[PDB]
RNA sequence: UAAAAU
RNA sequence: AGCUGCUCCCUAGCAUGCUACUACCG
RNA sequence: GCGGUAGUAGCAUGCUAGGGAGCAG
């Protein structure tokens, strides 16, 4: 039954850590700024390795209404941050309004306090309990071929034995065993206690970083939700999509809501689905599906920030810059800004969603935060950042039939993935740099600059321990001028100069080796990072698109031309009515051929064969499709205008810089 | 929010906000009670109101239809044209609107004050959907009458009945009565905390009043007692089914032939199963109930429903029942309520044996072969559309006689109702019969019914065992000396005072009266219990002598003293000026001066 | 049930930790199985125990969710089977 | 809403709106229907009206398609196109569809009603699709005539099922049979309400009737009854799958040396596990159901389904599987019908068991190995489709007696069909030959077999078993007591009492009658239990009773004398009036005062 | 004027 | 049965803008 | 013969909304 364990922690540290000379807040309810935030959930991390795991998460408590009893949580028990109890609480109360329903329903205390205990001997991960007497298995039932297509791309020479290209892509299927033991890789998350110091100046430079932005609360009236029909969560999905619950609240209950929970915890249900897509390896791919009460505030309290990135150009983080009309060439010529000896590189992190360890998932939450400087008080963000974390980090996965924990790692899609991962990104790429920097032998540095930057660093770091202003901006150009980095959300790619990468001046690659096993428990083999030294050549693979330096009339551009395979695939390969008699979805065809326009600009030749394949295959299309259209009535139609599409120029017009 | 009119049924979305319940009108006859009456503001999905702000003219008569909004006159837009027009309003389903002209009583009704008899007399005398509203809206005025009361002051806890609870000064305090059940509360400073419900009556002394809870939370002197309020949810449900005849009984098993002392009620208990339902006249004690119980035996595997919505009669079903039927039974009344105790038989909630004996409010939406109602005589025609709301059963059957005493229904002031308009099944039985007449007596002696049959009834049940000294000493009342507004009759009682000690056999007699205060004075000069007919409801005392007050028909309350009567085993004394209710209990004529 | 009740008393707050409610106080058991030797390694025999309780066999199904007895479930007759069953157990006193 | 052309199966999107059942045709086609037939209403999409309100020119000859919209002649838009135009008319697929000759025969069956002979004889030899079309229209014309029948109303109650109706004047009064349901509605103002399903039956006397209901509802005099119509579904499976051959035997395996009895059929076994399917021709009942059991033996593990359309047939036919199988057996035969009594066995609704019986309508929709129709005497193209669509199989057998019953098809009044036209397999009989034969009687007296085969047949057959006990007292027929003009004749029962009683041992014997009624009447004075010619056809007696009505042509009928004459194994007796069969009759007929 | 339908 | 981001196509609607010719006054 | 107020149809822009489809993480 016990739950508490504070004097607990304290004697632990005091047996060990007695001179650490600086306060631990056993909650950080009680911490001061943020950076004491990380310093002590930090320590909580290593401390809850050793208190029993059936004493985390929800504290629900009994409460009545209308003189009825109910079960319903008021606080929680963060393994990283201690205890936490709900702040308005109310015993007794007559009836029950809208938000209030809701706050109960998505919440798994009375789901779960009303389910059957179970034990599974599949995993690994710790099950907590089932809903129903049958647990369910889903499969993924096999893509349906386009045969007729299939055909004509054989009758002009494609696919004989010994080319280039040929079908790599296809529609995996899966069994019943696979959304458990695909959700099992959870294994893959292990405590890990993060060196602190030096992260408290990683984080510095991280936020220098996201200097030119600007967010913070926002009212719901202003909220925009591109497509208002996706699942709802659990249980919501037992009534409808997102459409009916944003429109049966008022443009205050939603304020009335966010408002709630700046003071309050609000434990979630996630649940997981299987991804149908093409793809080629085997091993199945899924998501996870966020319940709506998370979303509908989240949106409101960072909506304003992602806007905010979203729409900016030239900066590090790239998301939402498209890359048509030359704007790909933009991106890869300001990434190139002045390096003295340019050399390009590119790496992967292994199974990136899972190994997170939750340390940096905070440090990411609280970067993001860190905008809100007016817009809230002081325990406001503490509180958002809890209901944040209990949330997407620790919540009760529902797969299958039957709730279980996540121990840790990115939820695949809650309302902030896509900025989290690039900020964790960033934060391993600096903390590589520093590492490197620091490892090497002072004594042999040549440039005196450096020596000094070198050992300074050590001081600011080690023995200074507030923070330091001008030091943080002098390195944080020091590296936008000799690593230049392009990000997307975990996809890399850096210039950096390789002279100094020789004196181990900046990060190389082992530098991310050494930085991945010991600080996200994994391992980087050499096998998918990739190094470049011309530049003429573009970087080897960025998004899964390839680079070609292309004269575009008087000059040469870069410009993106895709995996052929993966196109033919999606040629070949589609889910029943598409395609399939696909005289009614040239579309498809259309966009697929924009796609693949650069192909025809290409030194090798079956790649300009894809594109001409695809031009001839729409006008057969449209062609035989009038020819039954008349037979159905007896006059074609009027005008169709459609004639432009098999015309090379129209798609020449999405590469250039005029739109 | 859509629905149909309440008058034409028409699919409409139109509620007359200034009507308490807000209905649903459709647009002719929203129409017509708008310039009909003062009922000057209409609601459909949104109100309509002057959207420009500060203008707080309401009414339609007067408002506009704006670019996508409503306005005054003055604030209307250039483009801007009224509501209300060719005899209808703006409204859904504008073209299939039908209407019709009977606004007249619907009006009178969104207009009436209930606390009047013709009022009342309209309500049992119009068309179902009329009813029903009646029925809503006086029982909303009840409610915020209700309301009207307030808190109070505890000066003490004296005992775990007595208790010293002073009432909130500038408030007409709420009088010791079992239906005044409060919602306590122990104030820690802070502690909007229930810690239960308590209700008050008169005990054998003043002011020390005597109260039972639910719980036996003890209280202290800082409690505070709220009044416990809700709000009255519509119904559905017509007050009764349209009755059913068939040529033979639906899946009705009939018992072979045990327990054949109930024969007489046989062949009245297949009667039954050949109708939808029936009603049934009778004095209680009689065959009432009892012809129930040995139906339920008539037909041993057939799930049946018992209620009524007065515990004590519950109890007095309940038990009496369990006697000649396995246990194996069902009576599961409250689950976390209930002022006094309840059944106390089984379980709570599981719906379980063929026989379920509970209350109206408790009655959840269950099903039998048949559900049983005595009581009729006392509920409303909201009760009845209530049971018909929580049961489906395949029978129904309505058990009373009108010569009781029905609702309280306090907002009567002048004029009474004639039990010809009880309710609903009550205005047919004294309209059209009971289509069985139930005999005969059990309990009470024979002269207790011979001469009380000369008076409601027409001389119908039969008792025998008259004994013994029931007799009538009528005595010309005294003056009125009444301390509260209840009259106290001490004079009256001054005719046991010389009679005290004239009993010495007869010192387990038990005092009634009318007035509450006369039972109070009474208990001041008292030397044995009291008892009136608000607690009553199966039970007798062996003596009893009746004392009468005031000439008022308060006393002689033909239905009041008659039930009065009906509840003794041997002995009686009345005692009234009497200038012609003593033709009608003829015993011994007795005087107070003299002692013969 | 009463025991809820009852360990809700013994908190001295009121406020527990959801995780070992139904560990405590639930009313039945289901365990999914894998392979056989893990089966034999666990509810092998009619009743076993879990969570310092007693719980008892009955009724246990496949993955197509058919009825199968303890009798089949032997080393060798195993590769027969839809083989990660669901066992459901019962809180015995 | 596309499909093909009933006589070309090509692609369009019109339908004869003004030919009853709205079917498929291609241009052309339609066309030549609009153009030589008072039939003009042509459907598409949408139909072919003039759009501009009141223009009601329906004759689509006329009429113009303007801007998207159809238009008469004058309210023509100033652009247009003639509808019917060029030999053809507008529709979908235009200029892709062949058009063909077969459209006078086609209007001939669209126009005819069903009374003459030729009609049907072209009906059961066009082609297959037309011909399921041809059937689909005729009972369509069947159903819609028995609308015309009258109402009926109650006119006062007797009893719980003694009544006294009343007729529509001057309108067709349908029989008393346990084919026909009546809805009952009874009308309060206002309420116009369905009571229920009844059927009927005469009493004992006029008007006294008996009826049958669904629920035991109270009558009144304020009700009334109509006969319930019914509906027909579309057909699209053919009437006989292509025949074929195989070169080897597939699907089915013999035994070995089981059930000798059965021995020369084995030949034909084989060869019916060779073929798709086969037919087979045999006087009544003798290798007929013998041979189909047989075979169902020869092959354990089929899985075999027999079916018919006549109940008391399948019946019979179950029963003497029964005589023979494993139990492992079913006849799932009736749902919530079988108004007449039937099976006794098993269930009606598994479909597990190997050896399914059922009947024809109330079939499942299932598969299985082989199946056998039988009576095929006796059903419509329209059923063999129906069978052919709700099952599926390998191996089919038909067999039948195209000398026995037909099916009523009451509608014709004008002439007589050949038995060659019954239906298609009737035909595959009568023309080609019947593939698979039998000549032997193992069912009959050898006396009334040289009869029959003196008569209908050309005298060709044999069996055994001679005497005794046989008779034909050409009694005179007495007053035809016809209650409708179904007939009685109750001084014909005026004689069976003279064998009610002279009977020695003739007293389980089963009575047999031309009509329903004098059948009816025959349960009333008793003798034993009787049934209908037709719903006989199935079993044998030792002793059969047959009284006869006048001399109508549905009595003096020979098939209906020969199939009913041939049910019995040692005695049997017929009783015409008889001007000369009696004289084609061999037994020992008597006179009135002669009965031993 | 003879059979006879989730 | 997710979170975003870019892109194409179709449709409606509003408003603007503009064009001109047709109607009123200057 | 010009200027201001009313129509028409056309054109351009854009903005919203609605709907379909594809790619990247
Ligand atoms: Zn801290
Ligand atoms: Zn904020
Ligand atoms: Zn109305
Ligand atoms: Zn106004
Ligand atoms: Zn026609
Ligand atoms: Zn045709
Ligand atoms: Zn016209």
């Amino acid at each position: 039954l016990k739950y508490d364990f504070t004097e607990e922690r304290l004697k632990l540290f005091d047996r060990y850590f007695k001179y650490w000379d600086q306060t631990y807040h056993p909650n950080c309810v009680n911490c001061l700024d943020d950076r004491c935030i990380l310093h002590c959930a930090n320590f909580n991390v290593l401390f809850s390795t050793v208190f029993p795991p059936t004493s985390f998460g929800p504290l629900v408590r009994k409460i009545f209404v209308d003189g009825v009893p109910f079960v319903v949580s008021t606080g929680y028990h963060f393994r990283e941050l201690g205890v936490v109890h709900n702040q308005d609480v109310n015993l007794h109360s007559s009836r029950l309004s809208f938000k209030e329903l809701l706050v109960y329903a998505a919440d798994p205390a009375m789901h779960a306090a009303s389910g059957n205990l179970l034990l599974d001997k599949r995993t690994t991960c710790f099950s907590v309990a089932a809903l129903t007497n049958n647990v369910a298995f889903q499969t993924v039932k096999p893509g349906n071929f386009n045969k007729d297509f299939y055909d004509f791309a054989v009758s002009k020479g494609f696919f004989k034995e010994g080319s280039s290209v040929e079908l790599k892509h296809f529609f995996f299927a899966q069994d019943g065993n696979a959304a458990i033991s695909d959700y099992d890789y959870y294994r893959y998350n292990l405590p890990t206690m993060c060196d602190i110091r030096q992260l408290l100046f990683v984080v510095e430079v991280v936020d220098k970083y996201f200097d030119c932005y600007d967010g913070g609360c926002i009212n719901a009236n202003q909220v925009i939700v591109n497509n208002l029909d996706k699942s709802a969560g659990f249980p919501f999905n037992k009534w409808g999509k997102a459409r009916l619950y944003y429109d049966s609240m008022s443009y205050e209950d939603q304020d009335a809501l966010f408002a709630y929970t700046k003071r309050n915890v609000i434990p979630t249900i996630t649940q997981m689905n299987l991804k149908y897509a093409i793809s080629a390896k085997n091993r199945a791919r899924t998501v996870a599906g966020v319940s709506i009460c998370s979303t509908m505030t989240n949106r409101q309290f960072h909506q304003k920030l992602l806007k905010s990135i979203a729409a900016t150009r030239g900066a590090t983080v790239v998301i939402g810059t498209s890359k048509f009309y030359g704007g790909w060439h933009n991106m890869l010529k300001t990434v190139y800004s002045d390096v003295e000896n340019p050399h390009l590189m590119g790496w992967d992190y292994p199974k990136c969603d899972r190994a997170m360890p939750n340390m940096l998932r905070i440090m990411a939450s609280l970067v993001l935060a860190r905008k809100h400087t007016t817009c809230c008080s002081l325990s406001h963000r503490f509180y958002r950042l809890a209901n944040e974390c209990a949330q997407v980090l620790s919540e009760m996965v529902m797969c299958g039939g039957s709730l279980y924990v996540k121990p840790g790692g990115t939820s695949s899609g809650d309302a902030t993935t896509a900025y989290a991962n690039s900020v964790f990104n960033i934060c391993q790429a600096v903390t590589a740099n520093v590492n490197a920097l620091l490892s090497t032998d002072g004594n042999k540095i040549a440039d005196k600059y450096v020596r000094n930057l070198q050992h300074r660093l050590y001081e600011c770091l080690y023995r200074n321990r507030d923070v330091d202003t001008d030091f943080v901006n002098e390195f944080y150009a020091y590296l936008r001028k000799h690593f230049s980095m392009m990000i997307l959300s975990d996809d890399a790619v850096v210039c950096f100069n390789s002279t100094y990468a020789s004196q181990g001046l900046v990060a190389s690659i082992k530098n991310f080796k050494s930085v991945l096993y010991y600080q996200n428990n994994v391992f980087m083999s050499e096998a998918k990072c990739w190094t470049e030294t011309d530049l003429t050549k573009g970087p080897h693979e960025f998004c899964s698109q390839h680079t070609m330096l292309v004269k575009q009339g008087d000059d040469y551009v870069y410009l993106p031309y895709p995996d052929p395979s993966r196109i033919l695939g999606a040629g070949c390969f589609v889910d029943d009515i598409v395609k399939t008699d696909g005289t009614l979805m040239i579309e498809r065809f259309v966009s697929l051929a924009i796609d693949a326009y650069p192909l025809t600009k290409h030194p090798n030749q079956e790649y300009a064969d894809v594109f001409h394949l695809y031009l001839q295959y729409i006008r057969k299309l449209h062609d035989e499709l009038t020819g039954h259209m008349l037979d159905m009535y007896s006059v074609m139609l009027t005008n169709n205008n459609t004639s432009r599409y098999w015309e090379p120029e129209f798609y020449e017009a999405m590469y250039t810089p005029h739109t | 929010a859509v629905g149909a009119c309440v008058l034409c049924n028409s699919q409409t979305s139109l509620r007359c906000g200034a009507c308490i319940r807000r209905p649903f009108l459709c647009c002719k006859c929203c129409y017509d009670h708008v310039i009909s009456t003062s009922h000057k503001l209409v609601l459909s999905v949104n109100p309509y109101v002057c959207n420009a702000p500060g203008c707080d003219v309401t009414d339609v008569t007067q408002l506009y239809l704006g670019g996508m909004s409503y306005y005054c006159k003055s604030h209307k837009p250039p483009i801007s044209f009224p509501l209300c027009a060719n005899g209808q309003v703006f409204g859904l389903y504008k073209n299939t609107c039908v209407g019709s002209d009977n606004v007249t009583d619907f009006n009178a009704i969104a207009t009436c004050d209930w606390t009047n008899a013709g009022d009342y007399i309209l309500a049992n005398t119009c068309t179902e959907r009329l009813k029903l509203f009646a029925a809503e809206t006086l029982k909303a005025t009840e409610e915020t009458f209700k309301l009207s009361y307030g808190i109070a002051t505890v000066r003490e806890v004296l005992s775990d009945r007595e208790l010293h609870l002073s009432w909130e000064v500038g408030k007409p305090r709420p009088p010791l009565n079992r239906n005044y059940v409060f919602t306590g509360y122990r104030v820690t400073k802070n502690s909007k905390v229930q810690i239960g419900e308590y209700t008050f009556e008169k005990g054998d002394y003043g002011d020390a009043v005597v109260y039972r809870g639910t719980t036996t939370y003890k209280l202290n002197v800082g409690d505070y007692f709220v009044l416990t309020s809700h709000t009255v949810m519509p119904l559905s449900a017509p007050t009764l089914v349209p009755q059913e005849h068939y040529v033979r009984i639906t899946g009705l098993y009939p018992t072979l032939n045990i327990s054949d002392e109930f024969s007489s009620n046989v062949a009245n208990y297949q009667k039954v199963g050949m109708q939808k339902y029936s009603t049934l006249q009778g004095p209680p004690g009689t065959g009432k109930s009892h012809f129930a119980i040995g139906l339920a035996l008539y037909y041993p595997s057939a799930r049946i429903v018992y209620t009524a919505c007065s515990h004590a009669a519950v109890d007095a079903l309940c038990e009496k029942a369990l006697k000649y039927l396995p246990i194996d039974k069902c009576s599961r009344i409250i689950p976390a309520r209930a002022r006094v105790e309840c059944f106390d038989k089984f379980k709570v909630n599981s719906t379980l044996e063929q026989y379920v004996f509970c209350t109206v409010n408790a009655l959840p939406e269950t099903t039998a072969d048949i559900v049983v109602f005595d009581e009729i005589s006392m509920a409303t025609n909201y009760d009845l559309s209530v049971v018909n709301a929580r049961l489906r059963a395949k029978h129904y059957v309505y058990i009373g006689d009108p010569a009781q005493l029905p609702a309280p229904r306090t907002l009567l002031t002048k004029g009474t109702l004639e039990p010809e308009y009880f309710n609903s099944v009550c205005r047919l039985m004294k309209t059209i019969g009971p289509d069985m007449f139930l005999g005969t007596c059990r309990r009470c002696p024979a002269e207790i019914v011979d001469t009380v049959s000369a008076l409601v009834y027409d001389n119908k049940l039969k008792a025998h065992k008259d004994k013994s000294a029931q007799c009538f000493k009528m005595f010309y009342k005294g003056v009125i000396t009444h301390d509260v507004s209840s009259a106290i009759n001490r004079p009256q009682i001054g005719v046991v005072r010389e009679f005290l000690t004239r009993n010495p056999a007869w010192r387990k007699a038990v005092f009634i009266s009318p007035y509450n205060s006369q039972n109070a004075v009474a208990s001041k000069i008292l030397g044995l219990p009291t008892q009136t007919v608000d607690s009553s409801q199966g039970s007798e005392y062996d003596y009893v002598i009746f004392t009468q007050t005031t000439e008022t028909a308060h006393s002689c309350n033909v239905n009041r003293f008659n039930v009065a009567i009906t509840r003794a085993k041997v002995g009686i004394l009345c005692i009234m000026s009497d200038r012609d209710l003593y033709d009608k209990l003829q015993f011994t004529s007795l005087e107070i001066p003299r002692r013969n | 049930n009463d025991a809820l009740n009852n360990i809700i008393n013994n908190a001295r707050d009121g406020c527990v930790p959801l995780n070992i409610i139904p560990l405590t106080t639930a009313a039945k058991l289901m365990v999914v199985i894998p392979d056989y030797n893990t089966y034999k390694n666990t509810c092998d025999g009619t009743t076993f125990t879990y969570a310092s309780a007693l719980w008892e066999i009955q009724q246990v199904v496949d993955a197509d969710s058919k009825i199968v007895q303890l009798s089949e479930i032997s080393m060798d007759n195993s590769p027969n089977l839809a083989w990660p069953l669901i066992v459901t157990a019962l809180r015995a006193n």
